[PDB]
Parts: structure tokens; sequence; C-alpha cells
RNA sequence: UAGCGCCGGCCAACUCCGUGCCAGCAGCCGCGGUAAUACGGAGGGCGCGAGCGUUACCCGGAUUCACUGGGCGUAAAGGGCGUGUAGGCGGCCUGGGGCGUCCCAUGUGAAAGACCACGGCUCAACCGUGGGGGAGCGUGGGAUACGCUCAGGCUAGACG
RNA sequence: CCUGGUCCACCCGUGACGCUGAGGCGCGAAAGCGUGGGGAGCAAACCGGAUUAGAUACCCGGGUAGUCCACGCCCUAAACGAUGCGCGCUAGGUCUCUGGGUCUCCUGGGGGCCGAAGCUAACGCGUUAAGCGCGCCGCCUGGGGAGUACGGCCGCAAGGC
């Protein structure tokens, strides 16, 4: 499924500017820089006070649509996190950030997470030398995420990594631009993520 | 402060009935079907009570005196008309403390009408108002006689009969105001924070206790005053 | 400085010759999320006045909560009327698990992880009062050893 | 007669403290006295002492209360907020050492009768024995 | 290849037209008799997605068979009353036994499954290896506060 | 005349002999049934008079079973405190019945009212608990269908459980 369709309509509906196209969510064309109201005929109408279920559902949908993960995998990851020992929310975030497509996005190989998903699915990304084409692949601390030597001549990779010159990466990631590779140093802490999501709201949403 | 043996007429409590079991600790015995207060525990509690009074008085605190028993009205109306502690004489109005702002508005109207009877505006707006406002000021002075002195909530209250003035006691409890009271056998001692186990019906008991109390108050602020002119109220 | 959230708003009716006449009641919790909470029930002919009055009443009725690392020091069980509230401390990373009313009250108190259960009457007013009395009946180890000095 | 003397003592203490009595007399027995020892050791009471009523021996339990509180209801806080018999006649309660309950997550006590005497939850747990769960107090 | 359900409240999602207690909807409350966010269609929205709904059944919520964890004056519920059989329950003190109770040691608790860790299919589902478990019951030894039993004693219950 | 229960005082005797109680057994207002007797007043049914739109009612005049007695059945009820029994604990005031005592009063048993703490959804309960506890028995699990059907037991029958 992947929800495939319009994306900046989610930038609008969630009320917070999402980055689903990569660029053009930074340019004054996101339709969130110019139309902050939700979509539809009744978008500009006066909003009613949302229910608690409304708030929690909206927050969970925000966090889920940020990564482009389906409801099945999302709920599975959440239950897996709740099984583990430790804070459920931070562990859930560390799991979501450990996905191979999300790591490719975070490493600047792709401008958006969906472009990263296509880069992974088409076998343009390697993990520790071996080719991996699964976005749901979980990256462990220490894994080297590289670009396939046969794909290092593609125009899109050249562009993205030519733009990554001078850009910094997340505190839990290392990047080598000449070799077109990187390393997942550790799991990201809650303070390392600047996501506009309250994890406790999602925990309470699934607590029902 | 020298009332050791002079306690003549204070030990007489109420009858066998109309008492409160919680008062049994302050009772000596029962002579001829009348509870008699324990003389020792009287001064025992008087030490602590008068000590609290001295502490609160030398700090500049205000104490509200509440008397309505018709046997202590004429006494409170002057023992508080001494050192400027306010008083309530005719009847205790519901809300004088918890609704203190509205009663203070009534006091504002009182001083407003006092100002109108001081200005030449008495003659304008003819005799109809000159009688209405006259009776209004009359009753405002009748009820808010001593209460007009309270600019803010008091720092303590003094009650002559906590059973007759139970509403004032409750209102003081609600606002965490210390409650000093001259309790008798017909009252609950737990509600009183500083108890004075004496008689509330006789005039000599009230006169003695309140005279010595106001004397201790003025002594805590220096300038010992002459004996209070409340003896002539024996009649 | 003080967060204010309404629990429920209801419209009551009294009968008068001619028809029914409406009066609005509202519950309001106020908390600093530091350990102080407050519950208030306001009534007024209109809704906003009722909410404001409930806020005033709630600020006038405060409760100091002895939090111990975002949770409660010991499990409690309070009957208010026919309503029963059951509270139980939880390890961090649990979250507040409660009905709407106790969740709001505890969240404004600064609680982060706790387990609750409403029993008997589910009445929001009585459940709120039971939660308040539960928070009021909480004792710290310091308070316990203070009561047993002798 | 009394069907449960121990529960009778516990209820005497409850009813006494609920009206802020000075002391209460309970019909004397070695088991009751051994329980009262734990009580006084844990600070729920000022102590106990053997006394004699008109012909028979009793135990005066001297009760304990907190400071007088402010505002309405100045009655002091109860030192024994809750005291409940568990192993009653007709349903006796025995627990192993790994089954001893932690009362109020620590702030309370549970009185056990074990083969090594009448102990508390922490006392028995440190001794490593279980027994009859007499009553919970906090 | 993109579909299916929903948009009155519970419950996330609103307007237009048609219909006029008709045709119909509905899990519960309920909606329709002229201007329906509830019927039917449209546009729009919400939710999931190679699925989405429906029906059936089980547990859940349900503290609604209440051991944990409920009740019986007026809400369903004290028997019309007594005498008393079995049964349940049993004041104070000492001692014997150790049946209940408790403790230690030991045996048993197949594998699979469940939990944890690592590993093998590019991940996962799936699978492998290792680890940890556990009540109960058997046996040996020990404890005796309580309950039990036997022997003795006491008078506060009871009877005279 | 025969006979049951109960309370108090003395502190005399026995020495836990106690509490409750599924079954069982017995008692059980009124009405009702059987046999015999009785039968004043009352009075279902019924006979009339009124009233009424009608009046198989209320109102009025009569009147049988019955009401009464002996013996035997019947087992029901708003059989009510709509509150099972027992014991212990937890402020008092007032009225009363009945004892004892230093007889203003104290103490014990019982019948009422008001009320501390507490309880209750509230009304209310509150040492005669609906409070705090313990033991044992009975019973409840949405309303109608229905205290009906079937089965069993009991009963002469009505019918009851
Ligand atoms: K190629
Ligand atoms: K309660
Ligand atoms: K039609
Ligand atoms: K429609
Ligand atoms: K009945
Ligand atoms: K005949
Ligand atoms: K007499
Ligand atoms: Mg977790
Ligand atoms: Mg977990
Ligand atoms: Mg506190
Ligand atoms: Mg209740
Ligand atoms: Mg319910
Ligand atoms: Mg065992
Ligand atoms: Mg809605
Ligand atoms: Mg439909
Ligand atoms: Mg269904
Ligand atoms: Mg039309
Ligand atoms: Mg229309
Ligand atoms: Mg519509
Ligand atoms: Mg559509
Ligand atoms: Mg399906
Ligand atoms: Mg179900
Ligand atoms: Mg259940
Ligand atoms: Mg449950
Ligand atoms: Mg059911
Ligand atoms: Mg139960
Ligand atoms: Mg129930
Ligand atoms: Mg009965
Ligand atoms: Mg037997
Ligand atoms: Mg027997
Ligand atoms: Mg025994
Ligand atoms: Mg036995
Ligand atoms: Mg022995
Ligand atoms: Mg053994
Ligand atoms: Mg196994
Ligand atoms: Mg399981
Ligand atoms: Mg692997
Ligand atoms: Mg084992
Ligand atoms: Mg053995
Ligand atoms: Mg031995
Ligand atoms: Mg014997
Ligand atoms: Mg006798
Ligand atoms: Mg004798
Ligand atoms: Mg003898
Ligand atoms: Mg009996
Ligand atoms: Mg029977
Ligand atoms: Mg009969
Ligand atoms: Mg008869
Ligand atoms: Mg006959
Ligand atoms: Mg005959
Ligand atoms: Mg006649
Ligand atoms: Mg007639
Ligand atoms: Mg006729
Ligand atoms: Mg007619
Ligand atoms: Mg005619
Ligand atoms: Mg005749
Ligand atoms: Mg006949
Ligand atoms: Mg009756
Ligand atoms: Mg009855
Ligand atoms: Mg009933
Ligand atoms: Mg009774
Ligand atoms: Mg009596
Ligand atoms: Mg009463
Ligand atoms: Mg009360
Ligand atoms: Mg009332
Ligand atoms: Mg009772
Ligand atoms: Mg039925
Ligand atoms: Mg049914
Ligand atoms: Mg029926
Ligand atoms: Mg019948
Ligand atoms: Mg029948
Ligand atoms: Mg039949
Ligand atoms: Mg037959
Ligand atoms: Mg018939
Ligand atoms: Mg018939
Ligand atoms: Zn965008």
């Amino acid at each position: 499924g992947r929800y495939i369709g319009p994306v900046c309509r989610l930038c609008r509906r969630e009320g917070v500017k999402l980055y689903l196209k990569g660029e053009r969510c930074y340019s004054p064309k996101c339709a969130m820089e110019r139309r902050p109201y939700p979509p539809g005929q009744h978008g500009q109408k006066r909003a009613r006070r949302p229910s608690d279920y409304a708030v929690r559902l909206r927050e969970k949908q925000k966090l889920r649509r940020i990564y482009g993960i389906s409801e099945r995998q999302f709920r599975n990851l959440f239950e897996e996190a709740s099984k583990k020992k430790g804070v459920t929310g931070s562990v859930f975030l560390g799991l979501l950030e450990s996905r191979l497509d999300n790591v490719v996005y975070r490493l600047g190989f792709a401008v958006s997470r969906r472009q990263a998903r296509q880069l992974v699915r088409h076998g343009h990304i390697t993990v520790n030398g071996r080719r991996v084409d699964l976005p749901s692949y979980r990256v462990r601390p220490g894994d080297e995420i590289a670009v396939a030597e046969k794909s290092r001549n593609l125009e899109l990779i050249r562009q993205n990594l030519e733009a990554m010159k001078g850009r910094k990466v997340g505190p839990w990631l290392s990047l080598d631009v000449e070799g077109m590779k990187g390393k997942f140093l550790r799991l990201p802490d809650r303070e390392d993520l600047a996501l506009p999501v309250n994890e406790q709201l999602v925990i309470e949403f699934y607590s029902r | 402060t020298v009332k050791e043996l002079l306690e003549a007429g204070v030990h007489f409590g109420h009858e066998r009935k109309r008492w409160n079991p919680k008062f049994a600790r302050y009772i000596y015995a029962e002579r001829n079907g009348i509870h008699i207060i324990d003389l020792q525990k009287t001064m025992e509690e008087l030490e602590r009570t008068f000590r609290f009074i001295e502490d609160l008085a030398m700090r500049g605190g205000t104490i509200l005196f509440v008397g309505t028993k018709k046997q202590a009205q004429d006494i409170v109306r002057m023992e508080a008309e001494r050192a400027g502690m306010p008083y309530v004489n005719q009847r205790w109005l519901g809300g004088m403390l918890t609704n203190f702002k509205t009663i203070s508005q009534r006091v504002h109207r009182l001083e407003e009408l006092e100002a109108l009877f001081a200005s030449p505006e008495i003659e304008e707006r003819p005799k109809k108002e000159q009688v209405r406002l006259k009776h209004e000021l009359e009753r405002l002075q009748k009820y808010l006689s001593g209460f007009r002195l309270l600019k803010r909530l008091p720092d303590a209250i003094f009650v002559v009969d906590p059973t007759k003035e139970a509403i004032a006691v409750r209102e003081a409890r609600k606002l965490f105001i210390p409650v000093i009271a001259l309790a008798d056998t017909d009252s609950d001692p737990d509600l009183v924070d500083y108890i004075i186990p004496g008689n509330d019906d006789a005039i000599r008991s009230i006169q003695l206790i309140l005279s010595r109390a106001v004397d201790l108050i003025i002594q805590a602020r220096g300038g010992v005053v002459e004996p209070s002119p409340s003896y002539a109220l024996v009649q | 400085d003080f967060e204010e959230k309404m629990i429920l708003i209801r419209r009551t009716a009294r009968m008068q010759a001619g028809g029914r006449r409406f009066r609005f009641g509202a519950l309001v919790v106020v908390g600093d999320r530091q350990g102080r909470v407050g519950l208030g029930f306001g009534k007024a002919p209109e809704v906003p006045l009722a909410v404001q009055k409930a806020g005033y009443y709630a600020r006038r009725n405060m409760v100091e909560v002895p939090l111990q690392n975002g949770t409660i020091p010991h499990e409690i069980e309070v009957e208010f009327g026919a309503s029963k509230i059951v509270l139980k401390p939880a390890a961090p990373g649990t979250g507040v698990i409660a009905g709407a009313v106790p969740r709001a009250i505890l969240e404004l108190a600064g609680v982060t992880d706790i387990l609750t259960k409403e029993l008997g009457s589910r009445n929001p007013i009585n459940i709120a009062y039971a939660t308040m009395e539960a928070l009021r009946q909480l004792r710290t180890k310091a308070d316990v050893e203070r009561l047993r000095k002798g | 007669m009394l069907t449960d003397p121990i529960a009778d003592m516990l209820t005497r203490i409850r009813n006494a403290t609920r009206v802020y009595k000075e002391s209460t007399d309970v019909p004397a027995s070695r088991f009751k006295e051994e329980i009262l020892r734990i009580l006084a050791r844990e600070g729920f009471i000022k102590g106990y002492e053997r006394v004699d009523v008109d012909g028979k021996p009793y135990l005066r339990v001297y009760l304990k209360y907190g400071p007088r509180r402010q505002g309405p209801d100045p009655r002091p806080e109860q030192v024994i907020h809750h005291i409940r018999r568990i192993s009653k006649p007709g349903r006796r309660v025995y627990v192993g050492v790994k089954e001893i309950p932690r009362v109020r997550r620590g702030l309370g006590i549970a009185i056990l009768s074990t083969s090594k005497g009448v102990l508390t939850d922490r006392e028995a747990r440190k001794l490593g024995v279980g027994g009859e769960l007499i009553c919970e107090v906090w």
C-alpha cells in the first residue's frame, strides 16, 4: 500500500509541516507555507475542540506518516518495543530510526524517505558490502551502509552526495562522502531526534 | 495576670444535662447536679492561652471579639472599645469572614453615609431620603459597631460562648484562623485552639477574664492602662 | 504557571411554571505538574462563567502530591460514595493508564507513570472526588516515620 | 464467647483510635501480647502493659496519634490508618516466604506467626520463614 | 493492479440535491411526516490497504457468580417462628505428638511451545543453538508461633 | 388449679459443658375443608330497595355458609422492624416499664424519642446499628413470560412447597 498518493496534503492535515518530498517542503511551495489549513471543502471552517481520542489519533498518525510505515509494521514495532525492557517510547523511536530506508534518508543518500525506499528496493544500497533491498531491514550498531559500486555512477546519487558536502549528520551516524558510505554508530536518544511528536500520546493511543 | 485566687464565680458550669462529654477532662466533680470546672486545668490552659495572646499582641496583631449571649454584650462593647481590637456585639452575620469583601462593602456604605451626614448634602433630596438613610445608618452602626475597624481579616478571634457563636467558630476554622474561646461545659473543646474553661453565663466570670485579657494585650504593647470601667456594669 | 483543563461540562434543568430553565455545571482541574493539583466544580447560567468559576474554586482547593520519580509512593484505594478509585505506582516508561477524569487529574499533578482502576459508580464527579481524596491520603516514608517518633 | 480473640483486639484498637481514646483494655493472652510487642516496636502504639480488672487480667494498649491539625476537623491524623485481620477462623491464610506481601510498598507491616515466633514481613523475610498471615497494619 | 468500510453521539470524518413516518437506515441510543451532516446519490473527508467489511463463536471490558473482588430496611434478595441432627466455627494456662503450616536438601517436572540471548535464510514470518526457569507431588532432615490432636489445669463464656 | 419463659441480688456450686444450624421434627392470624354441635350480633353468596347512561358496586332493608365450640385437616400473608441468630467493641441526653442499692442519684434488664464518631445512593441508621469486627445459616444475579408449565412430595378438597 504505502499510502501512495498526495503527501503535502498530510503536511496540511497534520497541522505541522512534514517533509515527505524532501525539498519543496523547504521551498515556499510546500502548500504548508501558504495553506496551513487542513484539506477538503471544510478545511477553512472553524475547528471544534477535538476529543482526546482525536488528539491521540492525530499524533499517532503524524508519527506514522512521518516514516511512511504502514499500520501493520507500525503496530508490530510498537508491540515489540513494549515487550522490551526500558522506556517504550524512546525504544520505539530507536526502532523506527533503525530502519534501512530511514537510515539512508538520514545519511543524506536520498532527499526523502520514500526516495530512500525506492533506492533500497532497487538494490542501490549495500549493508557491510552485501546488497540489501529491504526497507524494513533493521540496522545494528556498527553496520556500514554503503552505496553499490555499480550505482555510484547514477545522477541522483551524484547530486545528493554533491549536496552533502559540508552538511553535518546525526550524532549517531558517520558519513564518508568520497567513499559514498556511512556507519550507524549507535541507537539515537530521544534528545537526538527533533520530531514534532509526543511519544506518550502514541503510547496512550495504543493503551486503549 | 494575678487571677489565681480571685476566680470567684468561674468554676460554676451548666447543669448535669446540656453538657458535652468532650469537656469531661476539664471538670472536677458534680456538686448538687451542677458541673464544676477543674480549678487546676483552668490556670493550666490559661498559661498557654494568655501566652499566645501576649505573643500575638506584642506583634501588632488584631483580635476579633465575639459576644452575643446578652450577658456579655455590654462588656465586649467596651473591653474591645479599649485597645483597638474590633468586636461583634448584636449578632454575628453569616459571612463576616468567608464573605468578608461583601461585609466590607457594607462598611464602605456605612462610612459613605457618615460622610453624607457630615457634608451639607443632608437637605437636598428631601426628607424621604433624610429618614431612609437615617434609619439605614442607625442599623449599620447597630450591627457594624466594632466590625468597622477590621481593614483585613483578623489574626485571631475571641469568643465568649462557642456554642452560641458556633457560626463564627466554623468560619474561623475554614480560614485557618486561631480560635480563642471562653468555653463552658456546653461546648466542644476540640474546635477551640486556645481554650479558657470558665463560665459563660455569669457576669463576673466574663468581666474578670476579658478585663485581664485586654490588660495583658495593652501590657504587651506597653503603657499599662487603668482598670477597665466595666465593674459598674454589675448592676 | 498553572495549567487548567475541564473534565466535563453538563447542562442541568429545573422546572418552573412555563418550562425548564437551564444551569450549566463544569469540572475543572488545575495543576503545575510539580506536585500541586486542584479540583473545582462551578455552576452558572452560562458555560464560560461556569468554567471560570470552576477554575477559581479549583485554585481555592489545592492538594500537595508526594511524587516519587514521576509516580506514586504507595497504592491507594478510596471509596467516595459508590465510586471507587484504585491507584498503584508504576515503573518509569509505563505511562498514565486511567479513565479520562483520573488521567487529567494525575497528569496535571505531574504524574508520568501510574496504574488506576475505576470501580462501582463511574460517575465523573464522584470519581474525581475519590481521586482527590486518594492524593490527599498519600503518605511519604518521611511522614510515616514522623508519625511514629514517640 | 469471642469467636476470634485476635480480631477482637484489632477491632478494639480500631474503635478506640477512631474516637481518639487514651488507652483501651483487651482481654489478656500471650498471643495478643506477642502481637502488641510488634505493634509497640513498630511505633503504631505508645506501648502496652498488663493490668487487672475486677478479677481478670487485661492489656492496656496506649494509643498513638499525630499532631493536632489546622482548619476544619482539627482531629489529629491517625497513627494506625488501617488494621485488618487476614487469617480468620473459617478461612485461615498461610503463606510461604516467597509469598509474604509487601504492605504499602514498604510503609506498612504484615504480622506473621511463624515457627520461629511472631514476626513482621521484613523480619520473617530476613529470617527466611513463612507462616500464618495474622493481619496487615499501615 | 486499488480497493473496501465509514463520516448524528459512543467514534476520526460535512456539505449539496433527491425523497417527505414514503422509500429506507440501525451494534446501542435512535433518524425519515418539506428545506435529513443518520435514508438514497453526488462532491469532499476519515480509517485501513491486497485487502476491506459482514456474520458466527470464544475471552475481554464484567468488581455482571465478586477466592483475589459484590450484595439482601425502601433498588433483585433474611427463611413465618422455633427445637435441634450432621457439618462449620471454638475462652485462658502448661506439656506431649508434629496432622495442617513453615524451612532446607534431593528426585520428578519428555520434547515442542512461552521468556531471554546469539545465530541461519539479503530482513521478517520461519528455523537452529544456548540460558533461565516453575507450582504440584515423592523422599530425607529440621522448626512448633498458629490451627489440629492427646493429657492436665483455670473461671471471664455457658449452666446450676 | 396446672404450667412455660424471663429478670434481679448473693458470688455459693459445675469447669468450655459454647455459637450457629443443611435435613428432620414441632408450632403457625385470617380464610378454607371433614365429623358432630351451636347459632345472639355480624355477614361472602343470594333476595330485594335505591342510585346510575348502565350499577353484576359503593348507600339502604333482608340473608346462607361462615364467624363460635370439640376433635382432625389445611401451612398461606404487607407471617413487617419489608432489618436471621449469637458475641465483643464504639459519645451522650431525654421519656418510660421492671428490679437492686449508699434511693438528689447509681447500677442491671426491657420499651421509645433526639443525637458523637462512623455508615448509607439518599431517606435515614446511630449501645434495641443499618457503625466497627468475628462465626454459622438463609437468600439475590435485568423486566415481562411466571410463582405459570412439567416432574416430585404433601393435601379429602381448595391447594401448598
Ligand atoms: K542496470
Ligand atoms: K467511605
Ligand atoms: K420513493
Ligand atoms: K447520506
Ligand atoms: K419474605
Ligand atoms: K349446617
Ligand atoms: K427503687
Ligand atoms: Mg517497554
Ligand atoms: Mg512492558
Ligand atoms: Mg502530602
Ligand atoms: Mg457503597
Ligand atoms: Mg454498576
Ligand atoms: Mg505448599
Ligand atoms: Mg465526531
Ligand atoms: Mg448505512
Ligand atoms: Mg455484532
Ligand atoms: Mg423537496
Ligand atoms: Mg433537502
Ligand atoms: Mg448525509
Ligand atoms: Mg468519495
Ligand atoms: Mg477479515
Ligand atoms: Mg461479550
Ligand atoms: Mg470476572
Ligand atoms: Mg477485572
Ligand atoms: Mg449476567
Ligand atoms: Mg467475596
Ligand atoms: Mg451487587
Ligand atoms: Mg423475620
Ligand atoms: Mg460435630
Ligand atoms: Mg455439633
Ligand atoms: Mg484455642
Ligand atoms: Mg474441633
Ligand atoms: Mg506444646
Ligand atoms: Mg510435618
Ligand atoms: Mg519445556
Ligand atoms: Mg499468556
Ligand atoms: Mg539475521
Ligand atoms: Mg526450582
Ligand atoms: Mg518431611
Ligand atoms: Mg517440639
Ligand atoms: Mg480440659
Ligand atoms: Mg446464675
Ligand atoms: Mg466462685
Ligand atoms: Mg474447682
Ligand atoms: Mg438455637
Ligand atoms: Mg429447621
Ligand atoms: Mg394456620
Ligand atoms: Mg379459622
Ligand atoms: Mg366448619
Ligand atoms: Mg357445621
Ligand atoms: Mg344484618
Ligand atoms: Mg347488607
Ligand atoms: Mg342490589
Ligand atoms: Mg354515571
Ligand atoms: Mg331509571
Ligand atoms: Mg335469623
Ligand atoms: Mg359447607
Ligand atoms: Mg409492621
Ligand atoms: Mg421479617
Ligand atoms: Mg425488597
Ligand atoms: Mg437487629
Ligand atoms: Mg436501655
Ligand atoms: Mg435519630
Ligand atoms: Mg456525621
Ligand atoms: Mg441528613
Ligand atoms: Mg449489632
Ligand atoms: Mg424473572
Ligand atoms: Mg429473562
Ligand atoms: Mg414474576
Ligand atoms: Mg400462589
Ligand atoms: Mg400454585
Ligand atoms: Mg405439578
Ligand atoms: Mg393424593
Ligand atoms: Mg377455587
Ligand atoms: Mg379458585
Ligand atoms: Zn510538504
